[PDB]
């Protein structure tokens, strides 16, 4: 053929869908305002939890000591002394 | 099909490929600059070509993730606004790597790789939509353009122009990274298509508008500041004086 005859749905390939454009971005923005949302919650956790010491990694010493009360050097005066019987 | 990202891409390569070969070869140096300057400007009229003028929104996005949260992200895109710019910056450095190129012997090699990083970094900030990382890439444009003033410039005084250059554009910007910071802390995220949906404070709005305005006053050459622009362009080479 001649050359616009080409060139025209040449441009035509190269140009995208709109409706594929349009339905992207109201998209991105709706996902993008709930990670919006979603992090401004997060910047809100107070650098101590709540609970903190309730956590059991934070005790270490209540499941520690129960096995140690037994050890010379820590036990109640009166263990010693009716342990006999 | 071509994006944006090849666009951005070109200057890259051009200026990795250009640091491997060495600078006894002055010819393939200059040759090679020349050429992918070319490249990039026919690759910025293609995408002229395939720019839908209809639509609002904007054209290709390319999204590369920042944060691990992708809260703040690499957001490329061109409008109608973006896309002038964009190939007026592409079509101006192959301009500058032509008029000095009888002394590029005198040169070297680094001019040329100043000058791709220059069309690289600014073609990156037009086509943008990334409040805060476009405020990166728009004083990013600080090392290139002081090496290039500062190295080949003027006879004695390239240091004081250098300098009143670099100055300007330090209190203004970071006191424009302060209201970035505070846009980021309020709303959340620094995309351009959220911040653009958001009540802001009545008073907020004056104070933030403050702050752009004051990285803004510097470039533009408003009343307060505006005699770098004269001294710091004439103590400039021809080609660093075409695209400041």
């Amino acid at each position: 053929g001649f050359i616009m005859e080409f060139a025209e749905n040449l441009v035509l390939r190269l140009m995208e869908n709109p409706e594929e454009r349009d339905r992207k971005a109201r998209e991105h923005i709706y996902e993008m305002h709930e990670r919006c949302k979603k992090i401004k919650e997060m910047w809100a956790l107070p650098i101590r939890p709540y609970g903190f010491w309730t956590f059991e990694r934070h005790n270490a010493q209540l499941r520690w000591d129960p096995q140690i009360s037994q050890v010379a050097g820590r036990r109640d005066p009166y263990d010693d002394l009716l342990e006999d019987n | 099909y071509f994006n944006l990202s090849g666009l951005i891409l070109c200057p890259v390569l051009g200026s990795i490929i250009l640091l491997f070969i060495p600078n006894s070869r002055i010819r393939l140096i200059r040759l090679i600059g020349l050429c992918a300057s070319l490249i990039t400007f026919l690759y910025s009229l293609v995408l002229w070509i395939q720019f839908d003028s209809s639509t609002a929104k904007f054209q290709f996005v390319e999204s590369l993730r920042w944060l691990p949260y992708e809260n703040i992200n690499f957001y490329l895109g061109i409008d109608g606004i973006s896309l002038f710019f964009v190939i007026l910056t592409t079509f101006l450095i192959p301009i500058c790597i032509l008029v000095g190129w009888s002394g590029m012997r005198s040169y070297g090699k680094e001019y040329i790789i100043a000058f791709l990083i220059c069309e690289f970094l600014m073609i990156a900030v037009f086509c943008m939509l990334d409040l805060l990382l476009f405020y990166v890439f728009f004083e990013s444009v600080l090392i290139p353009m002081f090496i290039i003033i500062g190295v080949w410039g003027s006879r004695q005084r390239k240091i004081k122009a250098a300098y009143q250059f670099f100055l300007y554009t330090l209190l203004g910007s970071l006191f424009m990274l302060l209201a970035i910071l505070l846009i980021l802390f309020q709303t959340g995220t620094t995309d351009l298509q959220i911040l653009l949906t958001t009540e802001f404070s009545e008073r907020r709005q004056i104070f933030l508008w403050i702050a752009f305005f004051a990285s803004f006053a510097v470039k533009v050459p408003m009343v307060p500041v505006h005699i770098w622009l004269p001294e710091a362009h004439v103590e400039a080479p021809t080609a660093g004086s075409v695209i400041l």
